[PDB]
């Protein structure tokens, strides 16, 4: 049957959902001698697809316990007056199998009422359904778990004490669970040698468990396509032998990702982010401070708490590409915490749709995602976008900066997210945001020095075939003032160099051939197979300052109208 | 230059991987009127035989006025279905 | 049974409670002999899970009455047509068992009806229900207690007189609740001397009953899961001794509360301020004035009467931002043991922004039933700056909020507990309508902390700090010349900070030696930094800075003189 194995995405909630019910199942013995309240209902919500009635029947066959699946329509679509009967059934049934689990998939259909509550019959079901819910007599050991796509979509007294006193967010699955869903999904079909699940994973971003099937199933549906088909030797029942002798090809699920179409792609990612502190060349001031701010209260909690001193939950970054987001990700990589990233086109968003309900909700998935490290990437844009020089008529005050400060004030509780702010115009962020309990502390991201600049040049160069004889200490060094985006440009434009010589290049050698046939063929492989001196020199060439010296002059301004004044810095104590 | 930007990453996408660079998916003409960058991005569609979707101006004012960009939502997920596609943006200043 | 011992929280309300239904039920007869109308209907109103149908139990239990339970939603599953069969057969056991007590839990699903009302048959279970509501013919001693989240989310005619004619709001609990809730939920489990509960309780600020009771719950299930799994050794019944010999560690505690997520952080706290005079060092003048404008009225309401005098019931704080007006507003709080609301600037600018200011007609409503409570408005100059300051709207000082807020404080004094404190930082834009009498006009300057007051604000940020007695604390609150109070407790932080990195760092590299060198016989020599000493807090200093500068002063100053008694009256004397 299915169990632990077919459970994948190695999402880490599978793990708390099953310290969550071994004992109240594993050890149902152990709570008759103890007077405690186990789990009455644990509430799955997440996108659709992501296996969530899987991992509740995968948990029911590995504890023992008799699961029983109430679908919402199938109740929903039976008679009105006689549904009831089928919920009640159900209960009782469950009950009898003691201990039991009780699956409710699609909740958001037998008790939708958000307060709405449109009609009259589903009015009684919700209600019907509520005291069955809350009429658990806590006798024998049924844990009731239902499924929905939102936790505000199901009627609001679904989510008080008793009925369903705890949620677990599901979530869509990362590359690493991308890839275990590959796996898990890819285990009959005698995957072939050269394709790998890992290229195919990191390239499937946005997909979930059914997209990754989904995708799946269409590669084999074009290796079968391809092949045997023209042979079109055919009968009741394919011989297993031809059918085993295709291998699903790297082209296959190729095309299948570029035919994929993930089902929630705009939904919101909480990952923890790949990307190291080797990847910025530096910052070594900036890289131990962020390490005290962030991991020094966990890693050392108890010292912390010995002096009490409560460690401050937000930082602010500013600066002119020279990396705060990379640095942010580093920083939440090392404490191996998720990192959630609201650019500014969703604050825009929000300021211009005049919803700032939606940071309301960003800082709940931000709770339940802990450890994490909110960051608000760019949170000046909504300052840029009433002015910056005249502005408005009003202050620097706005909604979707108050909704911000409202949820930051009403933060700390969490003891886990961490708030993380980068801007690249000081001057006009609200000062509402620095005051203490906000992102007080200020860091000042410079422009990469020598070092820095090999480093991003390495870091961006990691991947591309670059030669040996290109020297890049004397490129970094040579670029005097050039961004990290700068020096991604650069990198890029020499590729893009290479490639095009590449190209060109090999169509003028096929031409060649087809021209003048040689007798016998003897391909001397690539021209180009790697990037050359000269495509550096072409693309630096073409290097260019984005940052002009009067903004870094600005940003030199504020950082030291953040003076620590001038007449305390020999304060001796009288000894 | 339109014929890399758009043809190279597809008629070639081997070697864009070899050299693990990403093609840019944006290109803006810019440039007097009537030069010719509406018939320009028509024939870098037609030579990659592309399905082609054009946003003029009007209908950027249209979801400005009426303040329904949902319109644009509906429309990236319109060229995404259609692909190959060139998305064009025609005169996208309008709203400037 | 269940009784006022399991009733936690400490919360005052039941209290209040008792006093209500005692006679009623308690001397049931007396109301026989005597013309009096007892409470038929009595509305606990609060966030889930505070204990409302648990204090109802625990009164229908200590006062012998017949406690009747009609579940909101097992009336309501019920078939329409018979479900007012089941109301009307509710009330009459109920009547049959005089004295009674009939319990309305979610009260908010039987009559919902906000004047929307939606549907039919639900309608006729609001009429009918207000029909046996308004039907008691005051014959036995039959109480009805209802639970509801919110007043306003029942329907208006259950709110008239003599269906529920007197609200409780229940509330969440407080420190001290939290605290009570947690020994009462933490009675049999055998906790562990670490472990004190106190700890606990301070950082449990936003759980109600249930979230302390599913905390303890967590954290008994962490301690099951850390030992006793090891071992594996598992029967039908798991031994009573094997079970007892393992106990609750502060670690599991701690982790339950990392893993607590409490059910209504949000909901606005009313609680009494546990900050004190010592915290703040100094404002003598100030201390004495607050001291009379909210304290004699209600020591001596007598002496106030026999002037014919009506104490100002609005102080509004002004000065610069850091000096301790809020902590002023809570300390005042306290020796008066009022309970405190303190209204911040966020949520001034919310109410603005989303153009809703019937919040302050709800938030003034709270402050009244919590009485005696003091009103604080802290920083109410937040909608001033958002619209400007210098050149601002074309429009004058007058905003909705602050409209409202003047609407809310003109139909107030009624209740004569509430009292409104008002703090600003820019008093050059506030509104000149807030300083009229009646409204906050008892203007009152927090000036930057002197001498003596820089050292108290030094020692109570340093109070839980381990600091050496080596550093001396009145040299560096005289070394300040100008610093606020925000500034001294940005030195405290620093200084704690580099204490705590250099403990960190040190005994990092303490391991790695051990973990290199590894000594034959291990003799840890303590901490290498057990307190903080002059060396830190001179490297803290380093980095001192005077947020406050000296032209805002300057401003406030200024306001301060506009506020000139004259100049000509000084020598008044009476003609003798
Ligand atoms: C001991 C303590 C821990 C804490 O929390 C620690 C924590 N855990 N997970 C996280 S989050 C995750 C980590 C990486 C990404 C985010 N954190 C945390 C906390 C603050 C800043 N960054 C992280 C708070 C406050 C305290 C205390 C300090 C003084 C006193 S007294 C009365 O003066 O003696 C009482 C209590
Ligand atoms: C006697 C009286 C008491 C009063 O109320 C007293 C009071 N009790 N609780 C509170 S509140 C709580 C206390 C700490 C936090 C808040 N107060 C109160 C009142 C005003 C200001 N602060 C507190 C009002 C007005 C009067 C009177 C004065 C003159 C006359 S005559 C016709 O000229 O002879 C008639 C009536
Ligand atoms: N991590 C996974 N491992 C194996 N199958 C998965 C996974 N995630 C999703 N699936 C697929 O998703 C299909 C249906 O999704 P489901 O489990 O019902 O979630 P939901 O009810 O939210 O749509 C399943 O048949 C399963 O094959
Ligand atoms: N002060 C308290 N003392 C003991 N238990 C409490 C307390 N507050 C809340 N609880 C717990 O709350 C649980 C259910 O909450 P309840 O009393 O029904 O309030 P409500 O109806 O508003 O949700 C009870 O089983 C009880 O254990």
């Amino acid at each position: 049957e299915v169990g632990y194995d077919d459970i994948g995405g190695c999402r880490k909630q599978l793990a708390q959902i099953k310290e969550m019910v071994e004992l109240p199942l594993r050890h149902p013995a152990l709570f008759k001698a103890i007077g405690v309240k186990p789990p009455r209902g644990i509430l799955l919500y997440g996108p659709p697809g992501t296996g969530k009635t899987l991992i509740a029947r995968a948990v029911a066959n590995e504890t023992g316990a008799f699961f029983f699946l109430i679908n919402g329509p199938e109740i929903m679509s039976k008679l009105a007056g006689e549904s009831e009967s089928n919920l009640r059934k159900a209960f009782e049934e469950a009950e009898k199998n003691a201990p039991a689990i009780i699956f409710i998939d699609e909740l958001d259909a037998i008790a939708p009422k958000r307060e709405k509550t449109h009609g009259e019959v589903e009015r009684r079901i919700v209600s019907q359904l509520l005291t069955l819910m809350d009429g658990l007599k806590q006798r024998a050991h049924v844990i009731v778990m239902a499924a929905t796509n939102r936790p505000n979509s199901i009627d609001p007294a679904l989510r008080r004490f008793g009925r369903f006193d705890r949620e677990v967010d599901i979530g869509i699955p990362d590359a690493t669970g991308r890839l275990e869903i590959l796996q898990i999904h890819t285990k009959n079909m005698k995957l072939a040698d050269d394709v790998d699940l890992e290229q195919v994973a990191n390239e499937t971003h946005g997909h979930v468990g059914a997209d990754l099937a989904a995708l799946c199933s269409e590669a084999a549906l074009q290796a079968i396509r391809k092949k045997m088909d023209l042979i079109d030797l055919e009968d009741e029942t394919i011989d297993a032998e031809v059918m085993n002798s295709l291998a699903v090809t790297m082209d296959d699920f190729r095309w299948a990702l570029s035919q994929s179409n993930p089902s929630a792609l705009r939904e919101t990612v909480v990952e923890v982010p790949q990307v190291t502190w080797e990847d910025i060349g530096g910052l070594e001031d900036v890289k131990r401070e962020l390490q005290e701010l962030v991991q020094y209260p966990v890693e050392h909690p108890d010292k912390f708490l010995k002096f009490g001193m409560t460690p401050s939950k937000g930082v602010l970054f500013y600066g002119p590409g020279c990396g705060k987001t990379l640095l942010a990700k580093a920083i939440a990589n090392e404490c191996q915490a998720n990192f959630i990233s609201i650019k500014g086109p969703e604050l825009l968003t929000m300021w211009f749709g005049e919803s700032e309900a939606n940071v309301r909700e960003i800082f709940d998935k931000a709770r339940q995602a802990a450890p994490c490290v909110l960051f608000f990437d760019e949170l000046d844009s909504i300052a840029k976008a009433r002015g910056g020089n005249i502005g408005d008529g009003g202050g620097a005050a706005d909604r979707v900066i108050n909704q911000i400060l409202t949820e930051m004030d009403g933060m700390s509780t969490k003891k886990n997210v961490f708030i993380i702010g980068a801007t690249n115009r000081p001057d006009i962020i609200d000062p509402a945001i620095l005051r203490p309990g906000r992102l007080d502390q200020l860091i000042y991201i410079p422009l990469p020095d020598e070092k820095s600049r090999v480093a991003i040049l390495k870091a961006n160069l990691r991947k591309s075939p670059v030669a040996k004889d290109v020297d890049l200490e004397f490129l970094a060094k040579m670029t005097n003032g050039f961004s990290g985006a700068d020096l991604t440009e650069i990198c890029q434009r020499a590729c893009k160099l290479a490639i095009r010589e590449s190209i060109e290049s090999e169509i003028r050698r096929e031409r060649e051939r087809q021209t003048n046939p040689s007798a016998m063929e003897v391909e001397e492989d690539d021209p180009v197979p790697e990037i050359r001196r000269d495509h550096f020199e072409e693309a630096m060439r073409f290097a260019r300052r984005s940052v002009s010296d009067n903004d870094i002059r600005k940003y030199e301004m504020f950082a030291q109208t953040l003076q620590q004044s001038r007449g305390f810095g020999s304060f001796r104590f009288p000894s | 230059e339109l014929q890399e930007l758009v043809q190279y990453p597809v008629e070639h996408p081997d070697k864009f991987l070899k050299f693990g660079m990403t093609p840019s998916k944006g290109v803006l003409f810019y440039g007097p009127p009537g030069c010719g960058k509406t018939l320009l991005a028509k024939a870098i569609a037609n030579e990659c035989q592309a399905n082609f979707i054009s946003i003029k101006g009007p209908e950027l004012l249209t979801m400005w006025f009426g303040e329904s960009e949902a319109n644009v939502r509906e429309i990236f997920d319109k060229a995404r279905q259609a692909a190959p596609c060139v998305l064009f943006f025609d005169e996208l200043d309008s709203i400037a």
